[PDB]
RNA sequence: GCCCGGAUAGCUCAGAAGGUAGAGCAGGGGAUUGAAAAUCCCCGUGUCCUUGGUUCGAUUCCGAGUCCGGGCACCA
RNA sequence: UGUCAGGUGGGGAGUUUGGCUGGGGCGGCACAUCUGUUAAACGAUAACGCAGAUGUCCUAAGGGGGACUCAUGGAGAACAGAAAUCUCCAGUAGAACAAAAGGGUAAAAGUCCCCUUGAUUUUGAUUUUCAGUGUGAAUACAAACCAUGAAAGUGUGGCC
RNA sequence: GUGAAGAGACAUAGAGGGUGUAGCAUAAGUGGGAGCUUCGGCGCCAGUGAAAUACCACUACCUUUAUAGUUUCUUUACUU
């Protein structure tokens, strides 16, 4: 009630965040995820959709970023916090299949330029997969400490062989009226792919990476 | 016969009215749905004592049945409607070529 | 038009869930016997109906499309 | 026992069980169409007359532009032979053009190479069978919107 | 009309149930994920692979049952 629970909201979040015995207390920035259960949960035969959807206010599990881009992109990202890497740099980690693991697990974000969007997913693509890091559109006159808010706001929606969904809803760093709202957003786009979502206001917790039993719906 | 999949036509739009490209589905009848005026009035007449009140068609000569392309468009999803001549195979996309062997 | 079942070596018939490609019919040689049969041994034979697909891999599984053989429906 | 629904039910009830046709029946299709001929040098024209075809196949065998000549014969080139590929000379079509047959076509309507969707939209006028009714096909424009080519043009499906 | 006792669950339940191969080792999956913990220990780290593990949770797939809820019911008794 009260748009999904209004009341017992944020009183989750104050209770989880701010505590280390119930939550553990990680030194990188805590992140926070949800969960629902719709009556539409049918395997398929047509096989599922999996559209990846915006989200304005910002999702973003980013530790690190490893970039490919060349000429102006190389000057914009030595002076940030990224680092920068060469054309020909991508043949020498290719060259073994360790190197290929590093940079599919642990280095989640991307950024390519627009000329290096024609040599990408051919060598990643077998071995990297069922992760599904692949870079983002960007072109060379961007500002790249700009376009880090973009791969941090944009998040996956595949939901393939697997009845659930994960999707991430601000963190320690945003508001606490903004995480939940979110919370519409969030729901919202699983209506757009499913007929019946089970019923607006529906069943959720809060799983800030030590998120203990507190259990929702 | 063999068809192209997409391909360009005239649409008639309203926005628009000009050529655009255009996706290619074939058309399948929809199911009779049970609450027409014919329908209604097929059953309460065929109701009591008299059994089959109207013809049964089963003197069917020809063999094959007209194949029809439904156009839809790209940019206002419009749709439209163009037949073919009888055809007994179709293949809607697409085993190009091939020539020149 | 509906919802089901089956396809495998030249022939015929298994296969069976997770990782193979097989008994037989034959067909080819050995072993055995004074020989002629019956029996132990060692071979050659595959688009696993057809396509993309599905898959770490699959004839299977998984979902499409066409070819063979059997059922309950019928107002131009 | 009563009402409604599913099976069974010639035990009984009702009704139908083509046409042309050297009598009918058995065959056949001459019963919707197309080519040549019968058909008597405008058109029209019969028989269960004669020789034969159709219920399809094609995103190219449709549309535009640019290259180039085919049947067959002769003279020469290792394996190569009457027949493989290579080169020259003669070559009015004696080839080819999705199928029946007739017509048509040679810097092409044939063969090869480049780009595409005029097999598109809105409606009427007009030839053929003809009651100058319909059905089918075909021809010539108007207003649009596109393709192709340096252009003139050509194209509202298959050379007729 | 009136009485007795055997079966399919839907709530709602966690104990577990998972052994091809390489991997300390019996990996059903999916996310967050660099410390929980006094120390102990196990992870990040490193490494084997298609897939990474702790620490937290959600979803399946199979067994279990002890809930007085649905009825496919199935078994007998009582006279008006
Ligand atoms: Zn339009």
């Amino acid at each position: 009630m009260s748009k999904i629970t209004s009341s017992h909201v944020r009183d989750n979040v104050k209770e989880l965040l701010k505590y280390s015995n119930e939550t553990k207390k990680r030194n990188f920035l805590e992140t926070v995820e949800l969960q629902v259960g719709l009556k539409n949960y049918d395997p398929q035969r047509d096989k599922r959709f999996s559209g990846t959807l915006k989200l304005p206010v910002c999702p973003r599990p980013n530790l690190s970023i490893c970039i490919f881009g060349d000429a102006f992109d190389v000057d914009r990202a030595k002076s940030c916090g990224v680092d920068a890497m060469s054309v020909e740099d991508l043949k020498k980690l290719n060259k073994n299949k360790k190197l290929i693991k590093k940079l599919a697990k642990k280095y989640s974000a991307f950024v390519a330029s627009e000329v290096l969007i024609k040599q990408v997913p051919r060598l990643l693509g077998p071995q990297l997969s069922k992760a599904g890091k692949f870079p983002t559109p960007v072109s060379h006159n961007d500002d790249l400490y700009q376009k880090v808010n973009d791969v941090k706001s944009t998040i996956k929606f595949q939901l393939k062989k697997v009845l659930c969904l994960a999707v991430a809803v601000g963190n320690v760093e945003m508001d606490e009226d903004t995480l939940v709202n979110q919370i519409l957003m969030s729901v919202n786009f699983l209506v757009s792919l499913l007929k019946k979502n089970w019923q607006n206001v529906g069943s959720l917790v809060i799983k800030s990476t030590m998120g203990p039993a507190y259990r929702l719906y | 016969v063999n068809v192209p999949k997409t391909r360009k036509t005239y649409c008639k739009g309203k926005e628009c009215r000009k050529h655009a490209q255009h996706k290619v589905t074939q058309y399948k009848a929809g199911k009779a749905s049970l609450y027409a005026q014919g329908k209604r009035r097929y059953d309460r007449k065929q109701s009591g004592f008299g059994g089959q009140t109207k013809q049964i068609f089963h003197k069917k000569a020809k063999t094959t049945k007209k194949v029809v392309l439904r156009l839809e468009c790209m940019s206002c999803k419009t749709k439209t409607q163009l037949a073919l001549k009888r055809c007994k195979h179709f293949e809607l996309g697409g085993e190009k070529k091939q020539k020149g062997q």
